[PDB]
């Protein structure tokens, strides 16, 4: 019933790839929506 | 049939009714919790956020 989000930001200067490295993500927020999620879409 | 000349009983009353429900969703409202002052350098029982 809680929906949780995590995130991180970093600079990169590399093309068509995910750069090799290591990182960990801090918690950001959660929401008590309690709505089962089956699909999602991204907007640009 | 209200009129300004009225007695004890024949008066207009406002009524507000509250109601609540239970669900499997998380809770959203609750009453607040009291809290003691803090003593230091002593042997005591403690309760911090449960
Ligand atoms: C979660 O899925 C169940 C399927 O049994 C459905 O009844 C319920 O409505 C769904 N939750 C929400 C918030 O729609």
């Amino acid at each position: 019933g809680y929906f949780k989000i995590y995130s991180k930001h970093t600079p990169i200067n590399l093309v068509r790839d995910l750069p090799q490295g290591f990182s960990a993500l801090e918690p950001l927020v959660d929401l008590p929506i309690g709505i089962n999620i089956t699909r999602f879409q991204t907007l640009l | 049939g209200f009129q300004p000349t009225n007695g004890v009983g024949y008066q207009p009353y406002r009524v507000v009714v509250l109601s609540f429900e239970l669900l499997h969703a998380p809770a959203t409202v609750c009453g607040p919790k009291k809290s003691t002052n803090l003593v230091k350098n002593k042997c005591v029982n403690f309760n911090f956020n449960g």
